[PDB]
Order: structure tokens, then C-alpha cells, then sequence
RNA sequence: UACCUGGUUGAUCCUGCCAGUAGUCAUAUGCUUGUCUCAAAGAUUAAGCCAUGCAUGUGUAAGUAUGAACAAAUAGACUGUGAAACUGCGAAUGGCUCAUUAAAUCAGUUAUAGUUUGUUUGAUGGUUACUCGGAUAACCGUAGUAAUUCUAGAGCUAAUACGUGCACCCCGAAAGGGAUGCAUUUAUUAGAUAGCGAUGAUUCAUGAUAACUCGACGGAUCGCACGGCCGCCGGCGACGCAUCAUUCAAAUUUCUGCCCUAUCAACUUUCGAUGGUAGGAUAGUGGCCUACCAUGGUGGUGACGGGUGACGGAGAAUUAGGGUUCGAUUCCGGAGAGGGAGCCUGAGAAACGGCUACCACAUCCAAGGAAGGCAGCAGGCGCGCAAAUUACCCAAUCCUGACACGGGGAGGUAGUGACAAUAAAUAACAAUACCGGG
RNA sequence: CGCGGUAAUUCCAGCUCCAAUAGCGUAAUUUAAGUUGUUGCAGUUAAAAAGCUCGUAGUUGGACUUUGUGUUACUUUGAAGAAAUUAGAGUGCUCAAAGCAAGCCUACGCUCUGUAUACAUUAGCAUGGGAUAACAUUAUAGGA
RNA sequence: ACUCCGCCGGCACCUUAUGAGAAAUCAAAGUUUUUGGGUUCCGGGGGGAGUAUGGUCGCAAGGCUGAAACUUAAAGGAA
RNA sequence: CCCGUCGCUCCUACCGAUUGAAUGAUCCGGUGAAAUGUUCGGAUCGCGGUCGCGAGAAGUCCAUUGAACCUUAUCAUUUAGAGGAAGGAGAAGUCGUAACAAGGUUUCCGUAGGUGAACCUGCGGAAGGAUCAUUG
């Protein structure tokens, strides 16, 4: 026996059954050009995320709204969501769970929110400082843009400390430079 | 097999002892003692993983070859010795001392002592019957024998047992109306009063309990240990008493600590 | 070896069973004693398992007969084998084994009873004998074989397990049953 | 995501299949390959064959030291450490594999009032002895053989080795005598009632009595500490024997449940098939076996037989629901160690990193003999579509021994590794030129 | 399905474009399949009613009994039930697949820190219910 | 015997769709995705083929039972 | 549009004298290693008073378990076979014209006989007919 063969592992996406639907890839290409996505992949595994969260809760409204099975795991659902910032606190149903989109769950990412509260240029431009160890979600650098923020560390995005952009010294581009000039 | 299994594989070990599945290839494996391997805690368990004073399994052999942890009273070195219900465990060096008692939850409970408390045990009576010569005798359910116990005693009675003299010093009847704690299955640790006891000729016999709450639970007549006469326990239980929350309520608790803590 | 397993046998519907397994040591047997009148005693000790003894008598000559009724038990030479309901070559053979019906010496039990009725078949010693003389009852069937010397006899141990060949005195309608099938 | 599209006609609506579409902890192969985490890996064909190395040994204050051993000391038995060797224990776990096996294994559920169980834990063992005897190892020195943990003879000496041994009833001139621990075997007797225990249920637990056995039983053992009484008494431990209970377990066992096949309809029973009686054997139940007796037992609710590229289950894939398919492999159970069979030791094995034989393969030889078992780890050959290093380590997990310390190819670590899985680079921005829209 | 017989959108190439993308192509099984149909398919003519009737096992069987110690199935609740896996609660391994951790403040520490819970055919065990249904039973009452 | 009204049973026919069906057509071939009264037999693309083989019945002719290899992108129904 | 014989090539399967062959398994029988139990045996060793007591090897005897080998028989799987013979495939073979129109003799089912070939004929049946129709 190998104790390493116990550890558990999964799959986090499922590709299309119709590969070449004209409308889906139409659909698909514009979230993907939109968020800045690195390919179709990043958007199936949200789908596969959104696909689980809705599975969930059509279970739970299937039973009756006495069951305790159905109290107890509603409540936690409902918590994930608005930890998250996907749900409102005047949402608090399950049936509003079944109404969420793909797109609530891309806003919610570090890329997208890195954009919309304005220390990046373009969806685009929050990528790359994003994995150039720019960003930090508290005290913690965070270099994946697919981190997903929740509301209450919303408010501490902010640069690293060891960054060019928060404190830190230049990076070896101007450092090079400086130097450069300064043998002239 | 041609013989005897020396070793237990992690994954088959008891749930109760919450040992973690990636932690190694083997758990370790109960010595005889006692108590059942599947309804105990063995030292190396106690002193590693819920008292944290060793770190690794060699530490624990080093605290127990020094002659600093007692059982009943009594030195042990073995490190799978297996420690059940209503063991006390004594540490003279840290001046501790523990009785094994479930939560509410089924797992094992270090429960603190004082050093007045950890001079008894509680045990179960098994069966009452002559031994050679005519003599009478009574045996428990944590491995003991005692000769010329008083007639009243039967099966299923509990006796308070006192470490140092090592006799019965008093008994409990097994009746409907006594507290009672739950020693196995689905209902392990709670806590309630005896209102109920069904038998089936043949089959097993079913009690039911009922908690301080109202909450009425069945469970069968190997199950139950009786802790007090009437409904005060002669044993200091944890801080749930043997009350059995739902998880709602459980999460309700849970939600309002976060607002004070 | 010898093998008390049912792997061999016939199903119950008379099917065959395949051979799954090979024999088991915890499931053999081993040769008869055959335990023989004989003055030569020899009785051999067998380690069994559990690491426990058995004693298996091949020749035997004495044994340990208990009298029912007078509930007096006496040692007693073996004399011969009248009677066996197994197999009656067993009786021309002299095998000694479990219920087989023998005769034994009856002087052993002559002299308690001439020391006991003061009969044969001091102030305060005559005082009890004449005292036990009055409940005194003797089975006309178990008198008329004491002049012969022989009393019939039944073996109620197992020589080949314990090594010994005791019994008790035929008396009652057993009595009567076993010397109407040595009436011939 | 409870979904369909192309193809028969000149065209149409159908039936219907072929083809396409998607997945697979699903294998192989092709081309390609930067980083992080995780991770399967000679199952499928051959349970085919194997060079070499390793995978099981073991020492406490506490069984046995006179190494002609070391160290430190200086008329004493020994009493610092200790190789070797005897003794004790372990090697029946683990690891590997899936060949045989279709009410069998196995699963849930039972039973043992049908048994055995080293160890642990608890309890329990009667009113020459100031300590017995003979051996043997290491050692020592004569050796044999081509040769092996192949082997012979001689001289010594130990024990917790081996063999020994202090250790109420009956008779009765009420003296005296017999029996009188525990266990063993048989018989008689009590075990109530509703002094006198338990069960749903036992002539059960257990008691008394008569005898029985040629009973591995009832300590000829070791460490430490020294004290208290005037030679006597005495502490805390170690190891060991026996009995019961307990624990660790096994064996057997109740009920229900298994794929395809009737181009398998009858099967079983002289030589056990089904049952009965009495025995034998077994740890114990039982046709398990023997003698005798009876004629039963199973079957379209599929017996019996055949097939399986069939170990069973926990589970795996896909799944609106129902379902279909898979399940060699790390957890549990079983089974096997080239094929059969037999057996010793032991608490435990029908053991194979134990033995004996046959058969099949195959090694060494001085040709007289001798030694063999990788479906352990690595590695090699072969087979194939198909699968990695002859690496390091007991540090973690745990197991084992006389043991806090030794050992562990169990296990872990690294190497190989696009089986599978996770995250995630290969550019961002601004100004010009060019091109749009509002 | 088809393309290629001198003006090839289909072959061999260049260019351009498309899909997925550190992956992608090719060679048992699930889905699609309501083309195995219990849920849920067909049998006048498309593949498919035995020539006809009888008949045992099997399968299926009218209505009626209280409304206003006969034996079972069924249903309810409960007990017992290995873990791992599955579902699922808690938890910011930087995210994630995972893991079973951790958190709190800054003392010689604390939260008794946590390591929930559900599911688990069939058979078996035990309570409540008695409609529906099966078997058994009934008039010389061997009746109460 | 004939005439008129009606009841039960039978062989059928005619009109019609509110029905069904791929339609032809059907008062059952209706009461079916709003799918379940009971029960037997029987089909699963076209061929190979009702052939080979085994069994069984028959005097025989043959009957009953009944494959596979392989081949093929249709064959077929109504209009 | 279309049917069959015949002729040519290839592919799959079948029948088939050979008392075919090979491989594997099983039954019965024969022989039978080893072990164990038993019987006898007493090399040798020890202990007592040149006789006793105890232990005991080789070997031997009977029985049990029983490998292994060798028969006959049966079954299973694979495989050769002269010759016979079926089916299918293979742009563009020979002979006719049977099926499709009333297909030029309406077609078809069962059965029987016959003919180079499709087919023809006899008997009974069906319309899936080329007639839903004569109270004339
Ligand atoms: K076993
Ligand atoms: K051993
Ligand atoms: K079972
Ligand atoms: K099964
Ligand atoms: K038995
Ligand atoms: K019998
Ligand atoms: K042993
Ligand atoms: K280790
Ligand atoms: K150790
Ligand atoms: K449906
Ligand atoms: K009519
Ligand atoms: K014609
Ligand atoms: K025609
Ligand atoms: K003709
Ligand atoms: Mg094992
Ligand atoms: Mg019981
Ligand atoms: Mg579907
Ligand atoms: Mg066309
Ligand atoms: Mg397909
Ligand atoms: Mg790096
Ligand atoms: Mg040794
Ligand atoms: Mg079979
Ligand atoms: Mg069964
Ligand atoms: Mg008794
Ligand atoms: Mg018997
Ligand atoms: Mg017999
Ligand atoms: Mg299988
Ligand atoms: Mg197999
Ligand atoms: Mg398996
Ligand atoms: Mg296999
Ligand atoms: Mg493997
Ligand atoms: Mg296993
Ligand atoms: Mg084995
Ligand atoms: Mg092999
Ligand atoms: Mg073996
Ligand atoms: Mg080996
Ligand atoms: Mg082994
Ligand atoms: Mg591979
Ligand atoms: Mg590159
Ligand atoms: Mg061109
Ligand atoms: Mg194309
Ligand atoms: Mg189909
Ligand atoms: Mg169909
Ligand atoms: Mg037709
Ligand atoms: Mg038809
Ligand atoms: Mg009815
Ligand atoms: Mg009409
Ligand atoms: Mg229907
Ligand atoms: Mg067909
Ligand atoms: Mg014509
Ligand atoms: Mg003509
Ligand atoms: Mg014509």
C-alpha cells in the first residue's frame, strides 16, 4: 500500500456535447473576450461550478420547506452566497439561487475586480499584474486571477508591499536603466 | 489467516479516534487489556493526539518507560494499552488526572478530575456467579473480578469501585428511573433517565431514555450504563451533560460566537 | 491425513462440490486406538491442539467399576468382552470402547459387601451391620453371577480419548436386556 | 442540459438501421510539451522461467561468562563493560498475487447451551532442603570431504536447559488406621419451594460422596535496597507454573441474496447418497468415519450438468427518473506460493524467504555427491498493444524481540513517469501612422 | 453521404481561415436507445398472433362485515449497523484539485478548539397503523 | 303466413370524427408521453437461412426445435 | 427494371473414408514413493544387585492417508483431409426471359412430379386481382 493513493482528486469542467454550435460559440467567445479569459476552459469549469451550487438547491426546494435537511443546508447555501457577493441580503430564498448566471460568478473574480475598482486599465492589464505579484487580497499576494473574492476582503485589494507599485523598490527594467545612465 | 493479526491498517481503525487518513499506512494496534480493541483509547492516542505532550510515536514510549502515566491506579509502560470508559488516568508530574468519558458526540472525552474524583471508577457487572469452592463472584465489563460480592448485586448493576482498597464500595441497581449513559452505537454519550425497558425473550432487550430535554431515544441493554440512582450521577460529566443538540442548533450557537468572539 | 472436513462429501441435492481449498490442520483426525484386554498395559500420551494431552490406551486390563445401587465404586480387573451393539467384531476382537458390555472381577465388590451386610455372596460394629441388614434387597438376576465370579459389566468412558476403562455394574432391565442377547 | 443531425425517393410521410455527437480513476499508440501541486505504474498474454543482492531476527539493574576479551583497579567465589554460545521468544503478522472456486467464496444477519485460544488485564492456588543429580555449547584440539550455517572423535565447564526431589467421609479394639491440595476418569447424590445462585430455555454454575490416574501441576529461579528484633524477622521488583473470568481470535454455523446456458430433464444412492441407533475420531457439532438398519434426498420456484477472457464485497463509470456496464489492484473476507500429497515444531501452520516424497523444470560437481522455489523489493529473460531504479533510510507511520536502545525492500524518501487530476506563462501599456463608430 | 474521367470548395501543396489549446489525433464500454421498452416500444399492410381447441404449473380473479391469541404481505417509527468513497457542515493549503486542519489574542497561554450530519437495496430484529391484498377457517359447532 | 313496435343473441353492411393512424384505412385497429383492466404467444436493419449441426417425431416425403462464419447501406411500408 | 443455370477469380463456412491427429481434463483399474499408527526387532547408552531396570537407532510387519506413473473409456478444445458441396464478393462474360403492365399463360401459398436454366404441370387454397356491382 502507498498511503498517497488515498488522497481524493476531481474534475473541475466538462466540455460541450455539440462542439460546433455556431450560437454557443458565438456566446461563449464574447464572456471569454470580455473577462479575459485564458480559454473556453475557464469558462466551462465556472459553468461546472454554477451547475453544482444550482444542483444543490433544486434538491433542497424539492422537499418540504419543514424537512430540516432543508432548513439546515439552505441556510449554509445561502451563506456561501452572500460571502461571496453573489446573493443579496434581501434575496435570501433558495429560489433566488436558481437565477444566478455565469456572469455573477466571473465578477466576483480577482481579475475582474482588480478592473472595475480602477488599478488596472483593461480587464487585460489586471491579468498580467495579477501574476506578476502585484496584487494582494489583504496580506497575502495572490497571483491567480481566478481567485474568488468575497465581500469582506473586498475592500483590501490592494498592491504588495514588495511591489514596484506599493512601496517596493523599482523593478529590474528602470533599476537596469538608472544604471545605464547613470555610467554616462 | 494461520494465526493472529499484529497490525491495523489506518483506514480500518475506529472512526472515534479521528486519526487523519494521509497520516501514515497503520493506526495503532490495541493491545489486549480490559477493554475491547474497538471500544478504547490507547495511551499512545491519549498522550500524542489529545494531549499533545508527545510529538512523535517514540516520545510516547520514552514518557511511558519513565513510570510517569497510571491507569486504575496502577503504572502502565504499554504504549497500545487500551484505556476505555471510566478509566482514570493519572499523570503525577503535571498532577492531572482524566476520566474517559464520551461527548456527545461518541468520541472519547479527556475529562479533567479533581484529586478527590480520581480515587474511584464506576464498572459495569456482567455476570454474578460461584466460582470454585462454591465461592460467588462477579465480573465487569472492564475485565475485573471480585470475589464475595454482596448478594443484592446482578447483572447489569453498577458498582462504585475504589482504587485503593480495590473494593465494591457501593452499588446501583439496574432500574427503570435511574440516569443512565449510552456506552455504544448511534446514541454513544448521551445522557438520560431510564424510563423503559422492553424485553423480548431470545432477542435483546431495548431500554428507552429519555433526556433532560424530553428527547426519548431507544438503544439495546448492552448499551447502557447506569451513572447515579434517581437522577443525579455519582460521576462529574462534560460540559453538554449528555444533551444531544441538533445540528440547527448547533449552527445557531456557532453563528452567535462569531458575533461575540 | 485423516480429515473430518465436508469438502469431500456430496452436496445435499447429490451435485459434486469442486475442490476451493486444501486440507486444513484444524480439521483432521487421526488412527482409532483400538484399546485391547490385555495384561500388558500401554497407554500413549498425544499432544492435541491447544497444546492439551490425550491419553490413548492401547491395552488395558483394569478398570473402575461403580455399583449403582449400593453406590460403592471399586478398581477391578477386566475379564472379557460378552456384548457390543456396534459391530460384533468387536467382541471376538476384545476392543474395549464406549458402551461395550463386559464382565469384571467380582471379589472386589464381595468383600465390601461381606465388610458392609456382614453376608456373603466387635460390639458396636454388630450393632450397625444387623441395622443395615434390615433395608437389604439383592437383585436375584445380579446374585446368581456372583458365584461365578463375574459380574456383567458396562464401559460408560472412551479409552482412546481418556485412557481408561471405567464403568458400571448391569443391573435392572438393562441387565435384563443385554443377558437375553447372550441367551443363545 | 429530461437535446439529436447526415444517409433509401423525381419529390413525400414512415419503419428501420448505418454514420455522426459526448464521456470513461480506460487501456494502447501517434505527434507535441515551459512552470506549480497531486499521482497510477509487468493485473489483462505466461499462477511462464529466473542470474545477483537484499526482504527476520532478537539483551534487560533483573536466566547462563573464567574469551587464554577490553577497561579501570588491587588475596579475593562472582558482583565495570562484554563478543561468542546455551536458554527464551519471534519468524502463523506483514508483503505479493487472483490460479482454482457459481449457495461455494462473499455480504448483511445469527448461533456456540457445539469448541480451542501463547499473550493482556482481574482474581485465585491446601493443615540435602542452609538447596539434589548427570550432561552439553562457546572454548580447546585431532579431523574427514571437490563441496554446503556438510560432518565425525577427544578434553573442559554453566542454567529459569534437562532429569529429580523437602515442598468432612469410611473402617474400627471412641484409641488407632484409611482417604484427605489441584487436576484427571466414571458412577451415585444435592442443586427446593414460591440455608438454597443463573438463563427465554440446560440433570446448568457449583456442592457432597465412592473410587480412579502409573498426572511435564502445586517456584531447588533472578535484580535492587538495606532495615528491624535478639541467629530470628522483613521491603520493592523480575521471570515462571496452574485454574476461572476477560481480552486478542479462530473454527463451525442460522436466514436471505449471484452472471449466461434446456442444442443440459432428471440427478444422488454397491465404494455415504437422505435419515436412524451404537461407537470411533476431533478442540468440539455433524455420514466427519465405521457397523447395523430404514429408503430416502434434490428438481420448470430450473435440480444435475455445461460456459465464464468468474476470486466476493466496500465500490467504479455513466446516469432526469428507472437503468446499463465494470469491479486483477492499496480497505474487508477468501485462496495460493511451479503441480499434487504428507508432515514436524508450536498457543496458533496442513507454513513453503520450514521439512519429506513424487512429478515437472533447473544449478554446482574433482562425477562419489550436493543444493534448489522472486505470484516479497529491485533486476533479467520470455510473452506481448501493454507497464519504472539491480537507489537512500528507519527520520514519520506502525510492527516485532530478552528489548526506552536491535531489526523492518512492511513503510517512507528520491529517481523514471503527458495513466489520471489541479492551478497557470507564451505579453501589458502609451505615443505615432493607418482604419472605424458615436 | 460522397470527391477525383483537363476549369477538383473534398486528393498533393502554398496561402488564408476554423476548433480545441499545453495539449490534440487514432484504434472495449456508457450515452444518444422509447433500437430491449418495469417506468416505456412493437406484432391488419413495414420484422412480428401459434391452423384450431382443451389443459397442469404459473400469473390474474365481482360485491358484502363499525358507521355516525389464525398466519402473512404492506406501511410507520426505532434499534443495529466498518472505514475510505458519495452527498454534506465547518475551515482563505495565495486560489484550486485537496487536506483535516486551525482560530484567538501576545502569555509561559486560551477557545472543554474542530475533526458535524444524511444516505446505506434486499433479508433479519423491534414498536404503531389495519385500508388494500394473500392464505387458512365456518353447520351433526369438539362453539362461546 | 304476412303487417307494425320492442328486447336479447349472431353474420355483416352504410354514414360520420368528437377518436386513432406513416398513411391506406379502422365504430375498433378508439378510450395511449394526460403513457398501468387480466393473461398467452411473438418481433428487434437487409442477407447468409428456416441453411449447418445436435436432439426429437415420421415407413418415407418431411415435421418440430434451430445456429455461426461471413456479407451488406440500405431492404421495406403507405401515399 | 429484372430471375436462374453455366463459365472464370477470390473469401467464409459446411460434409467427408481416414478405425484422422494433437492437447487438456475426468472416471475406473493396475502399480505405488513418502509419512504416520501398529507389530516385531534390540545396534547402543545409562542406572542397580554378571543377573535385573529404564531409554532406544537401523530394519521389519500390518493398516491409514496418498503423490506419481501406466492402461482402457469418456468428454473438451484445436487441427489435416482426396472428394463432394453451400453462400458471398468481384464496372462493362454465355444461354434464355421467370417476375414488375392482363409482363403478353393473372400472381402468390401448401404439396407432388418433371425439365439446361430461370421455371412447367396436377390438386386444394388466397387476393396481396385485372371483379367491392345483376332483386337479373
Ligand atoms: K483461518
Ligand atoms: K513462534
Ligand atoms: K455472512
Ligand atoms: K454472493
Ligand atoms: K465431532
Ligand atoms: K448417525
Ligand atoms: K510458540
Ligand atoms: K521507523
Ligand atoms: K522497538
Ligand atoms: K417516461
Ligand atoms: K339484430
Ligand atoms: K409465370
Ligand atoms: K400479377
Ligand atoms: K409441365
Ligand atoms: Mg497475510
Ligand atoms: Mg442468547
Ligand atoms: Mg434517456
Ligand atoms: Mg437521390
Ligand atoms: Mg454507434
Ligand atoms: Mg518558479
Ligand atoms: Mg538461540
Ligand atoms: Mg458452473
Ligand atoms: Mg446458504
Ligand atoms: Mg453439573
Ligand atoms: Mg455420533
Ligand atoms: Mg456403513
Ligand atoms: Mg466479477
Ligand atoms: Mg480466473
Ligand atoms: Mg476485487
Ligand atoms: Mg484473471
Ligand atoms: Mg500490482
Ligand atoms: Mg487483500
Ligand atoms: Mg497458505
Ligand atoms: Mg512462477
Ligand atoms: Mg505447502
Ligand atoms: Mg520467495
Ligand atoms: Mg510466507
Ligand atoms: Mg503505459
Ligand atoms: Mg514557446
Ligand atoms: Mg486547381
Ligand atoms: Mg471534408
Ligand atoms: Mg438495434
Ligand atoms: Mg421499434
Ligand atoms: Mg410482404
Ligand atoms: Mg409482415
Ligand atoms: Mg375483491
Ligand atoms: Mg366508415
Ligand atoms: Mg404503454
Ligand atoms: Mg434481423
Ligand atoms: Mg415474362
Ligand atoms: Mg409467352
Ligand atoms: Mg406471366
Amino acid at each position: 500500500v502507498h498511503v498517497s493513493f488515498y488522497r481524493n482528486y476531481g474534475k473541475t469542467f466538462k466540455k460541450p456535447r455539440r462542439p460546433y454550435e455556431k450560437e454557443r460559440l458565438d456566446a461563449e467567445l464574447k464572456l471569454v473576450g470580455e473577462y479575459g479569459l485564458r480559454c473556453k476552459r475557464e469558462l466551462w469549469r465556472v459553468q461546472y461550478a454554477l451547475s453544482r451550487i444550482r444542483n444543490a438547491a433544486r434538491m433542497l426546494l424539492t422537499l418540504d420547506e419543514k424537512d430540516p435537511r432543508r432548513i439546515f443546508e439552505g441556510e449554509a447555501l445561502l451563506r456561501r452566497m452572500n460571502r461571496y457577493g453573489l446573493l443579496d441580503e434581501s434575496q435570501n430564498k433558495l429560489d433566488y439561487v436558481l437565477a444566478l448566471t455565469v456572469e455573477n460568478f466571473l465578477e466576483r473574480r480577482l481579475q475582474t475586480l482588480v478592473f472595475k475598482t480602477g488599478m488596472a486599465k483593461s480587464i487585460h492589464h489586471a491579468r498580467v499584474l495579477i501574476r506578476q505579484r502585484h496584487i494582494r487580497v489583504g496580506r497575502q499576494v495572490v497571483n491567480v486571477a481566478s481567485f474568488m473574492v468575497r465581500v469582506d476582503s473586498q475592500k483590501h485589494i490592494d498592491f504588495s508591499l514588495t511591489s514596484p507599485f506599493g512601496g517596493g523598490r523599482p523593478g529590474r527594467v528602470k533599476r537596469k536603466n538608472q544604471k545605464s545612465a547613470a555610467k554616462k | 489467516a494461520r494465526g493472529l493479526k499484529k497490525h491495523l491498517k489506518r483506514l480500518n481503525a475506529p472512526k472515534h479516534w479521528m486519526l487523519d487518513k494521509l497520516g501514515g499506512a497503520f493506526a495503532p494496534k490495541p493491545s489486549s487489556g480490559p477493554h475491547k480493541s474497538r471500544e478504547c483509547l490507547p495511551l499512545v492516542i491519549i498522550l500524542r493526539n489529545r494531549l499533545k505532550y508527545a510529538l512523535t510515536y517514540r516520545e510516547v514510549i520514552s514518557i511511558l518507560m519513565q513510570r510517569q502515566v497510571m491507569v486504575d491506579g496502577k503504572v502502565r509502560t504499554d504504549k497500545t494499552y487500551p484505556a476505555g470508559f471510566m478509566d482514570v488516568v493519572t499523570i503525577p508530574k503535571t498532577n492531572e488526572s482524566f476520566r474517559l468519558l464520551y461527548d456527545t458526540k461518541g468520541r472519547f472525552r479527556l475529562h479533567s478530575l479533581r484529586d478527590e474524583e480520581a480515587k474511584f471508577k464506576l464498572c459495569k457487572v456482567r455476570s454474578v456467579q460461584f466460582g470454585q469452592k462454591g465461592i460467588p463472584y462477579l465480573n465487569t465489563y472492564d475485565g475485573r473480578t471480585i470475589r464475595y460480592p454482596d448478594p443484592l448485586i446482578k447483572a447489569n448493576d453498577t458498582i462504585k469501585l475504589d482504587l485503593d482498597s480495590n473494593k465494591i464500595v457501593d452499588f446501583i441497581k439496574f432500574d427503570v428511573g435511574n440516569v443512565v449513559m449510552v456506552t455504544g452505537g448511534r446514541n454513544r454519550g448521551r445522557v438520560g433517565i431510564l424510563k423503559n425497558r422492553e424485553k423480548h425473550k431470545g432477542s435483546f432487550e431495548t431500554v428507552h431514555i429519555q433526556d433532560s430535554q424530553g428527547h426519548e431515544f431507544a438503544t439495546r441493554l448492552g448499551n447502557v450504563f447506569t451513572l447515579g440512582k434517581g437522577s443525579k450521577p455519582w460521576v462529574s460529566l462534560p460540559k453538554g451533560k449528555g444533551i444531544k443538540l441538533s445540528i440547527i442548533e448547533e449552527a445557531r450557537k456557532r453563528m452567535a460566537a462569531q458575533s461575540a468572539t | 491425513g485423516i480429515s473430518r472436513d465436508s469438502m469431500h462429501k456430496r452436496r445435499a441435492t447429490g451435485g459434486k462440490k469442486k475442490s476451493w481449498r486444501k486440507k486444513r490442520k484444524y480439521e483432521l483426525g487421526r488412527q482409532p486406538a483400538n484399546t485391547k484386554i490385555s495384561s500388558n498395559k500401554t497407554v500413549r500420551r498425544i499432544r492435541v491442539r491447544g497444546g492439551n494431552v490425550k491419553w490413548r490406551a492401547l491395552r488395558l486390563d483394569t478398570g473402575n467399576f461403580s455399583w449403582g445401587s449400593e453406590a460403592v465404586t471399586r478398581k477391578t480387573r477386566i475379564l472379557d468382552v460378552v456384548y457390543n451393539a456396534s459391530n460384533n467384531e468387536l467382541v471376538r476382537t476384545q476392543t474395549l470402547v464406549k458402551s461395550a458390555i463386559v464382565q469384571v472381577d467380582a471379589a472386589p465388590f464381595k468383600q465390601w459387601y461381606l465388610q458392609h451386610y456382614g453376608i456373603d455372596i466387635s460390639n458396636h460394629v454388630v450393632r450397625k451391620i444387623e441395622n443395615r441388614q434390615a433395608d437389604r434387597k439383592l437383585d436375584s438376576h445380579l446374585e446368581e453371577q456372583f458365584a461365578s465370579g463375574r459380574l456383567l459389566a458396562c464401559i460408560s468412558s472412551r479409552p482412546g480419548q481418556c485412557g481408561r476403562a471405567d464403568g458400571y455394574i448391569l443391573e435392572g432391565k438393562e441387565l435384563e436386556f443385554y443377558m437375553k442377547k447372550l441367551q443363545k
